[PDB]
């Protein structure tokens, strides 16, 4: 599924990560834009062997199993496949779970280069909430 | 700290009726709201994640609804072995906070807690929790203890890279690390008080796998 960008951002309302962790919304919106432009079935192969999934470009050397990768440690638990559903749960679960290490969203490199000091509310206005 | 009210505090039923129980937060979680089922000294199970989502291998039985401030666990249709106490407890925001339970009465990876049954006051207090079938690595690790009236306190947990979150209410004398070679982490306790009677609890962050509990009791004896 590709979402638009205020579909998204109800979706990830609903999903509870409005303020998150000490995390506003738009920040995940953001995120979600520059890592699969919105797209819940975008895969990215790395030159390590493991994968980005998802919504969020979830990888599988860290979080994920996907039976592909050398030193994979699986943290959430779950099959990378689950983070490529048109219903976001599982990604949402598993972006909980890593932005509550004291790395936060720093985790993520495109948030890092693209969101990070900037007007992330920015990406959730003109919403209707 | 963000408190989390249950209502009502007890709740008597026969088999077969439905029950309602409600949970109300004093600031907006979200989705972030989960649901366990603790019997009379036994490890908490979680029931329900997510305000919502279900949980592998809990029974159709069990529901919940809600957002926001106002959150709901149903029981469509009860069964004897329901009862026990019920709690919530939100993951918004650090600290992590329980609900203060409703007592419902009716009408692979193991985790090993280890410690002393007896403490001093104003002596440490030490744990250990031994985890077999997977590395310590692999997972967050977590610190949850229950005082002697039902009161539930999330204590701490270490994630991934090391960083530690403590229950501020602690003030500095807790401390969780591990040990990767022997596959344990540990918990200390400085400074303890009568205050600090209370069964201790290793989990996985994720609150799938407890220990089965172990009850220390600090006493002038």
């Amino acid at each position: 599924k590709v979402f638009g960008r205020c579909e998204l951002a109800a979706a990830m309302k609903r999903h509870g990560l409005d303020n998150y962790r000490g995390y506003s919304l738009g920040n995940w919106v953001c995120a979600a834009k520059f890592e699969s432009n919105f797209n819940t079935q975008a895969t990215n192969r790395n030159t390590d062997g493991s994968t980005d999934y998802g919504i969020l470009q979830i990888n599988s050397r860290w979080w994920c199993n996907d039976g592909r990768t050398p030193g994979s440690r699986n943290l959430c638990n779950i099959p990378c496949s689950a983070l490529l559903s048109s219903d976001i749960t599982a990604s949402v679960n598993c972006a909980k779970k890593i932005v509550s290490d004291g790395n936060g969203m720093n985790a993520w490199v495109a948030w890092r280069n693209r969101c990070k000091g900037t007007d992330v509310q920015a990406w959730i206005r003109g919403c209707r909430l | 700290d963000i408190v989390l009210t249950q209502s009502p505090a007890t709740l008597s039923v026969t088999p077969g009726n439905s029950v309602s129980l409600s949970c109300r937060a004093s600031q907006s979680i979200g989705n972030n709201l989960h649901w366990y089922q603790q019997k009379s000294h036994e490890s908490p199970r979680l029931l329900i994640k997510y305000a919502s989502q279900s949980i592998s291998g809990i029974p159709s039985r069990f529901s919940g609804s809600g957002s926001g401030t106002d959150f709901t666990l149903s029981i469509n249709s009860v069964e004897t072995e329901d009862f026990g106490m019920y709690f919530c407890q939100q993951s918004n925001s650090w600290p992590y906070t329980f609900g203060g339970g409703t007592k419902l009465e009716i009408t692979d990876i193991q985790l090993q807690e280890s410690g002393p049954s007896l403490v001093k006051p104003s002596q440490t207090l030490s744990l250990t929790c031994s985890v077999t079938g997977d590395s310590i690595t692999s997972d967050y690790w977590s610190w949850i203890r229950k005082f002697p009236g039902n009161r539930l306190e999330y204590m701490g947990y270490v994630s991934y890279s090391g960083s530690t979150y403590y229950n501020p209410s602690l003030k500095s004398r807790i401390s969780i690390t591990r040990d990767t070679s022997k596959n344990q982490y540990y918990l200390d306790l400085n400074s303890v008080t009568t205050e600090d009677t209370a069964t201790y609890y290793c989990a996985n962050w994720d609150g799938d796998y407890w220990g089965q509990g172990t009850l220390v009791t600090v006493s002038a004896a």
